[PDB]
């Protein structure tokens, strides 16, 4: 066999990846993957569905499946679970009560055995209220040191200001890309 | 007692029929495709149908079900065997069972069927002895049929007397999901293809038990065969008596004997498997085989069928040897294996996906089926001991013979 | 040669019978 | 409203099956079977009217292919044949000389003919031409 | 055959 | 076409005649109503080659009865037909002869058929054989007026081995339609001689030759165990029919032979390896053995004790192999194979048959009643089944612990626990009553057995009559053992059942149940409570004349179907 | 990527029933074979294979995300093949068609006039109790539209909705007032059904 068109390919960027978006109702999401694809607070009404997107940077297609946080949709994220490399959550920091709900969904989506190889994603969602804690807090009241063979990852990003999705981003990049 | 032999099609349409009393009216063959249906829809299909008074009885060809009307308490067995000796007899005058030879071979077909059974009463099933009366391309029938002997037509002559033997072993296993063989038995298969001028009256003697008990000769290996079901040519009496296996052999290949014993011995391949199939995530298949047969025979052809999931799709095989395939078709991983020595141990570890939602119904488990067939090996450890072909002529017979072993309902029940 | 065993000359008889 | 509609060939085999009420798969099968089987086992001066399951079952077949629906008792019985008609008119209109072969290559082109025209058992359109310019226009999107 | 008739032959 | 066909017919040219005759014979075949043709193909009828008088004959065969009438113009030819030197041609119209369903042609056929009778070819004597029984069928008192009679019966004793068996299957057939009237029965020389003709008969013949001893009564001992040792080489017969004729014969003549000698021994131990041969029959034959086995089962049940490993249906097996497996394992079950059965059982209740599953589920609760010895393993075997939340399968066990409990209630006080919290939502009639029998005779090791029935009321007056005749038997007897928290329950069982309850049998049981309330609550502990004799069980052994009379029809339709021979005929 | 004509040829090529059954499995087993790929681009004549076989009497459980991944698609052909899909495999019991609901609302608000009114179809074919319900709001809206194609379909939808939902009568009254005036046949004879059904 010959590989001289896959390298071809190489040379200037063949490497797309993929991603996931999920997290709990009122989260962010919606309103994240608008910004990372167009770069505007698009104001959404809940997902009762779910937004599939794809990001175009570093040369990579990052393909984004955004997934709700309803009740009856909490147990379909399973269906988006096959052909799925990665996988990104978005914490609600503005939400004490329902803090532990999304550690318990977390806990129950990391509980399964064909999503091993995402890699963990922790975005902190909700970064314009003073309430919202530091990014060591929501960490350790999540316990994600606790996740053994899982490399997670916690970004904090503001909806309203945008900052630190690059930062992310990178980390993803540099997370899911092993080469120069 | 069957009142009317018909054959029918894969439509319904009758590719033809010979009424043999005439006590059943030919009317009575369109309810039988509605009756059928009924049967197959509701779980009370049978080989033995019922219309009205008439009943149905018949099995399904490569491409027909041949159905024999009749009306009174016939024998149902004679016609079961009626039919089987009509599906030889087509069999071995068109190589092949189809439709094409239905539409085409018409002429034959009729004067086989006039000649083959009368009143319901069947009087001739000799294949090669028919050939000699009715031809697709009329003499005077020849007297075997009148004759004792009607299995050794007279005046053959060959310019060399060679007889090839094929002693086919049917190594049957019934092995439970607890790892328990439950049914282990296998069957002889004493196939001789007889090519000699005359009619050479053959005395065949075998390393059985029983005639080693009877000569005193019961220490060395005997094979201890519970059933031993002789051919035409065979005369009964004979082996009632003192063993003796008499008989005329005929020109062609055809089974003389056929023995059937229970096997106590360890299997020849022990397939060790496993199962790690996630809850709609994953599966895999720790799949070990381990060939617990001589290492002086070499199975060829080693076909072990593990089924895998119907709904499994991307699978990726991690094998040690042989090819692994899976059909679609068939819905199961075949552990092909050209050349298996004996005492090689096969390591395969399956990976395949599946759907996220379920499925609406149950499927079941299919048993493990290995389709190894090792030559030149006698499991049940019986030997040719001598074959007395005499002739009145006075020739000298050069016999042959060959031992092959395959496996018969080897299968292997699923966890 | 042929698959499945070689086939091997068959006796007449038991010699050591008598 | 129309409860199913389904084009079944005279050997029995379905060409086309479009059911209004949310059944189970099982039990469609069963029911399209149980049709398949009054109508296959019915002569040709039936009236062309089953009531099956109280269910308005009239059969209409201009070909070898026959044709079902399945209209509750509240409606008149001329109006689902006079339906039936037009809406083999329309096919043949856009389809040209319809026949059973185009019929089995081209059943999606039905079936989008048939969601255009009727939806949820009701009408769509009572015209003739304006659904087949409608349709034309669709497909011309790419 | 039967099939390659019109449904409706118009 | 037609015009054109019958022109051809009509030529003198033979090529042609070949032709037209093929095309005949293939419109015929093909679904064409060529019977308008047969005066037609009338004339072209005597021809030398031997070709198309076979497809004349087959014609005029399958179109004899539709135009009798113009039949009248064969019987000079069959006539001239029945002496051609060669024996096919003479077989060949002796067959069309007995074959044309003509009722003013056969009166004609009488001198033909003589002068065959006596007929040196083997091939002649065996059509005239066949005709001779075809126009015995056709008309009796011509075959009287004959006298063929006499012909047959010294045809057995003449040359020709399969002449003399196609002459007894004819006088067999004969005497099958007489009226017993003037038998062709024949004394033991007869046997012995048609003993020494059946190891030269062929395969065909051989069903022949021992139907005929089907009939025969053996008066002595010693003719039947020369009997049984002259059958015995037949068990090594590679034809199914031969085996299961051989068996047949052995079992008629068992009923005379004496169980003190060591022929019975001999005979029962001969008889297994012929049946575990036939086993590995063809799926076709694998019923007719199944029943076979069934029938001599329930007659000599000490040949085929052992017989166990084989009787396990395999996956490839039929449906009705399957079936019968399950029956056959039933009628050989015992202790001694307890363990097996019930692990075949527990296999088998991992299928996707639904009446397969059905099946399996009757056997097992068969099993367990016959043999108490593996109750205990039959009640975990079922709980086990009731835990693998099948409905069809918690159905089944439903019914087979219901069963059981009316067998075997002493120590079923185990499972009542289990059973009560197992999904009682299942709506099937045969186990919601069965569940409610159970908690109504078992309401002692369950707390909350007014509380469960109190889910089963509020549909009772239209759930079932049989549904709800067992609700009400099982708050009586709950209100009878425990009154304090079942006495509202028994007040409003009565209300819904004796006013709001239309059914009469239902009625008339709410109504005593009422008025034994009301007359002495303390006597119906003893007249409601009271402990019930044993239950008989339906035996599965038919009558033992029945068994004597199937006995000898063997390999009928009448032992496939388990019933007599005239209750099935018409 | 093998066509749909080349599929029904096949099918048509087998005579026995087994042998049917195995070139459909054969069929399925490379359409599943793509659809674990993520395959997008021979997408549409996988689905037409796939409903092929459901019409045909073979099992479809599998490709049921497909059918969801190409409703919310683009392509004008992937989104008819979605749509087709939720039609036919697609039920009130399926349990599978809530997640349907975003797709349908997206594709609601959708310019191209094929695309909404694909979508009202499907949700009237396939309406349930509780997407009428989430779907009420953007059904009223399409009803006041002086589109004339569409009003037929946005009347169908409420008819639907409100068989399906007998409660939600109370929201049509208002936006079915005056509108018997309708110059096209089939927006009139649309009004008259749903003025019927209320
Ligand atoms: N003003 C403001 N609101 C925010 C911010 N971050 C998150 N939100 C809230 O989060 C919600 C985002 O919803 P969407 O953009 O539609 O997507 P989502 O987070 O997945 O919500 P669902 O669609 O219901 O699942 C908005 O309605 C906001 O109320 C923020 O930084 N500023
Ligand atoms: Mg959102």
């Amino acid at each position: 066999g010959n590989i001289f068109a896959n390298l071809f390919k190489g040379l200037f960027g063949k490497k797309e990846m993929r991603i996931l978006m999920v997290g709990l109702d009122a989260a962010g999401k919606t309103t994240i993957l608008y910004k990372l694809k167009l770069g505007e607070i698009v104001t959404t009404i809940p997902t009762i569905g779910f937004n599939v997107e794809t990001v175009e940077y570093k040369n990579i297609s990052f393909t984004v499946w955004d997934v709700g946080g309803q009740d009856k949709i909490r147990p379909l994220w399973r269906h988006y679970f096959q052909n799925t490399q990665g996988l990104i959550f978005v914490v609600d920091s503005n939400d004490r009560e329902r803090v532990n709900e999304a550690r318990e969904e977390l806990m129950r989506m990391l509980a399964e055995d064909e999503l091993r190889d995402a890699v963990l994603l922790v975005f902190a969602n909700k970064q314009d209220l003073p309430n919202a804690m530091n990014a060591a807090e929501i960490t350790d009241k999540l316990g994600l040191h606790s996740l053994r063979h899982r490399n997670w990852y916690i970004q904090a990003t503001c909806a309203t200001s945008g900052d630190g999705l690059y930062e992310g981003l990178d980390w993803l990049s540099n997370q899911l890309r092993n080469q120069k | 007692s069957a009142s009317a032999v018909y054959v029918l099609d894969l439509k319904g349409k009758v590719l033809i029929c010979r009424n043999y009393r005439g006590d059943v009216d030919m009317s009575e063959v369109e309810h039988f495709m509605p009756i059928l249906m009924e049967k197959e829809e509701e779980g009370m299909l049978s080989p033995i149908l019922a219309h009205g008074g008439v009943r149905f009885m018949w099995i399904k060809h490569n491409n027909l079900y041949l159905v024999a009307t009749s009306k009174k308490n016939a024998c149902v067995s004679l016609v079961f065997s009626f039919l089987y000796k009509v599906v030889q007899v087509f069999s071995e005058y068109f190589k092949e069972l189809e439709e094409e030879s239905i539409r085409d071979n018409f002429v034959i077909i009729y004067e086989l069927l006039d000649e083959l059974m009368d009143f319901g009463y069947p009087q001739t099933t000799d294949s090669k002895i028919l050939q000699e009366y009715i031809t697709q391309e009329a003499p005077r029938p020849p007297a075997t049929v009148t004759n004792a002997v009607s299995w050794r037509s007279e005046g053959i002559k060959y310019r060399k007397n060679e007889v090839f033997l094929d002693v086919i072993e049917a190594v049957n296993l019934l092995v439970s999901a607890n790892g328990n063989v439950l049914r282990s038995e296998i069957v002889g298969s004493i196939k001789m293809r007889v090519f000699l001028s005359g009619m050479p009256e053959l005395r065949l003697g075998l390393n059985d038990k029983v005639l080693f008990d009877n000569t005193g000769r019961g220490k060395s290996k005997s094979v201890e065969l519970e059933d031993v079901k002789f051919h035409q040519c065979v005369r009964l009496s004979r082996f009632e008596n003192d063993r003796t296996i008499s008989f005329i052999p005929p020109d062609g290949e055809f089974e003389l004997m056929s023995y059937r014993l229970n096997t106590h011995v360890k299997p020849l391949i022990w397939i060790e498997s496993v199962i790690e199939k996630h809850s709609h995530s994953r599966i895999e298949y720790m799949v070990k085989a381990k060939s617990q047969f001589k290492r002086r025979s070499t199975a060829n052809n080693v076909e072990i069928h593990i089924p895998v999931p119907n709904d499994a799709d991307s699978p990726k095989f991690k094998t040690t040897v042989g090819s692994v395939k899976w059909v679609p078709e068939n819905s199961e991983i075949v552990w092909s294996v050209k050349s298996f020595p004996g005492g090689k141990e096969y390591l395969m570890r399956a990976h395949f996906g599946l759907p996220s939602v379920e499925a609406e119904d149950k499927e079941g488990k299919p048993p493990i089926s290995v389709k190894f067939e090792i030559p030149y090996f006698t499991t049940s450890g019986i030997q040719v001991r001598y074959l007395k072909i005499i002739e009145k002529s006075g020739y000298q017979a050069l016999p042959w013979v060959r031992y092959i072993t395959q496996n018969g309902d080897y299968q292997l029940r699923t966890q | 040669d042929r698959k499945g065993g070689s086939y091997s000359q068959a006796a007449g008889s038991d010699s050591a019978q008598s | 409203m129309i409860h199913f509609i389904l084009l079944f060939s005279r050997q029995g085999k379905l060409r086309l099956q479009k059911w209004y009420i949310t059944l189970p798969d099982k039990e469609r099968k069963k029911i399209t079977r149980e049709i398949v089987q009054i109508i296959l086992s019915r002569g040709h001066r039936t009236s062309s009217f089953v009531d099956w399951k109280e269910l308005k079952l009239v059969y209409k077949r201009y070909a070898s292919l026959y044709f079902c629906c399945a209209i509750e008792n509240q409606d008149n019985e001329l109006l689902t044949l006079e339906i039936v008609h037009r809406y083999v008119e329309l096919l043949d209109k856009y389809f040209g000389n319809v026949c059973e072969l185009d019929i089995i290559f081209n059943f999606e082109k039905a079936y989008f003919i048939l969601d255009e025209f009727i939806i949820g058992g009701e009408i769509q359109e009572t015209s003739k031409k304006i659904a087949v310019k409608a349709i034309e226009d669709s497909d011309m999107l790419q | 055959k039967g099939e390659n008739t019109s449904l409706l032959h118009p | 076409e037609i015009f054109e066909l019958k022109a051809e017919l009509n030529s003198d040219k033979k090529e042609k005649k070949k032709e037209a005759v093929k095309k005949v014979i293939a419109s015929m075949t093909v679904g064409k109503d060529v019977s308008a043709l047969f005066p037609d193909v009338v004339n072209c009828m005597q021809t030398d080659n031997l070709e198309l008088k076979k497809l004349v004959y087959l014609y005029l065969m399958n179109y004899a009865k539709s135009q009798p009438d113009m039949a009248i113009m064969a019987v000079n030819t069959f006539v001239k037909d029945c002496e051609d030197p060669n024996p096919l041609i003479r077989a060949l119209a002796v067959r069309t002869m007995g074959c044309i369903r003509v009722d003013k042609i056969t009166e004609y056929l009488c001198e033909p058929l003589r002068k065959c009778l006596k007929d040196e070819d083997p091939y002649v004597r065996k059509t005239a054989a066949v005709c001779v029984a075809k126009l015995h069928d056709i008309n009796a008192q011509l075959v009287e007026d004959q006298g063929f009679l006499d012909t047959l019966k010294d045809l057995i004793s003449d040359s020709n081995p399969m002449v003399v068996a196609n002459a007894v299957a004819a006088l067999s057939e004969i005497a099958e339609s007489h009226p017993s009237s003037n038998l062709l029965d024949l004394n033991p020389q007869s046997i012995n001689k048609l003993l020494t003709a059946l190891n030269e008969c062929t395969e065909w013949g051989q069903i022949f030759i021992l139907d005929c001893l089907a009939n025969y009564m053996p008066k002595d001992d010693r003719e039947a165990q020369s009997i049984c040792e002259r059958v015995t080489p037949r068990l090594s017969h590679a034809n199914s029919a031969v085996v299961l004729s051989a068996v047949k014969v052995l079992m008629k003549f068992m009923e005379m032979l004496s169980k003190d000698l060591d022929y019975y021994g001999t005979l029962l131990k001969k008889l297994a390896p012929p049946l575990v041969t036939l086993l590995s029959a063809e799926p076709e034959l694998q019923y007719v053995a199944l029943r076979n086995i069934n029938l001599i089962v329930q007659k000599r049940p000490e040949i085929l004790k052992h017989e166990m490993k084989v009787f396990f249906v395999k996956y490839n097996d039929p449906i009705y192999v399957k079936l019968e497996k399950l029956d056959i394992m039933i009628r050989l079950a015992s202790q001694a194979n307890i363990a097996q059965v019930l692990a075949e059982l527990r296999e088998y209740a991992t299928e996707v048959d639904v009446d397969f599953v059905r099946k399996a589920v009757r056997a097992i609760g068969r099993c367990a009643i016959k043999v108490e010895q593996s109750a205990e393993r039959c009640v975990s075997t079922l709980l086990d089944l009731i835990q693998t939340k099948v409905n069809y399968v918690v159905q089944e066990a439903i019914v087979v612990i219901k069963d059981i409990f009316r067998k075997y209630p002493n120590k079923y006080e185990s499972v009542i626990a289990t059973l009560c919290e197992n999904l009682d939502s299942l709506d099937e009639p045969e186990a919601r009553a069965a569940m409610i029998w159970i908690v109504g005779e078992y309401a002692e090791r369950i707390d909350n057995a007014d509380e469960l029935l109190e889910s089963f009321l509020e549909g009772f007056h239209d759930k079932s009559t049989q549904v709800q005749l067992q609700l009400l038997t099982a708050i009586v007897k709950l209100f009878l053992k425990k009154p304090t928290e079942t006495q509202e329950l028994v007040q409003q069982v009565l209300s819904l059942a004796t006013q709001d309850s239309d059914n009469p049998d239902l009625r008339d049981r709410g109504y005593i149940y009422w008025r034994l309330l009301s007359t002495d609550p303390v006597a119906a502990k003893e007249v409601v409570l009271a402990e019930k004799p044993l239950i008989s069980e339906e035996t599965d052994l038919i009558e033992p004349t029945l068994l004597d009379e199937l006995i000898c029809y063997i390999g009928t339709l009448a032992s496939v179907y388990h019933k007599p021979p005239s209750a099935f005929v018409e | 990527p093998i066509r749909l004509r080349e599929l029904i040829r096949t099918i048509r090529t087998a005579r026995t029933q087994a042998e049917e059954r195995e070139m459909i499995q054969k069929e399925c087993a490379a359409i599943r074979s793509s659809f674990r790929e993520e395959d997008n681009t021979y997408r549409c004549r996988n689905v037409a294979k796939l409903l092929y076989m459901h019409m045909l009497g073979y099992p479809a459980h599998f490709g049921q995300l497909e059918c969801l991944k190409l409703i919310a698609s683009q392509k004008f052909t992937d989104k008819r093949i979605g749509y087709l899909g939720a039609m036919l495999l697609l039920d009130e019991r399926q349990d599978v068609h809530l997640l349907m609901t975003n797709c349908i609302k997206n594709d609601l608000n959708h310019s191209t006039q094929f695309v909404q009114g694909l979508a009202l179809c499907t949700l009237g074919c396939m309406g349930s109790s509780e997407m009428c319900r989430d779907l009420a709001g953007e059904v009223e809206k399409l009803l006041k539209t002086s589109n004339s194609y569409l009003r037929k379909k946005a009347a169908l939808c409420a008819v639907h909705v409100i068989r399906k939902v007998p409660e939600l009568m109370e929201m049509f009254l208002p936006a079915t007032k005056n509108l018997l005036n309708e110059k096209n046949h089939g927006v009139l004879h649309t009004s008259v059904v749903l003025l019927t059904e209320m």
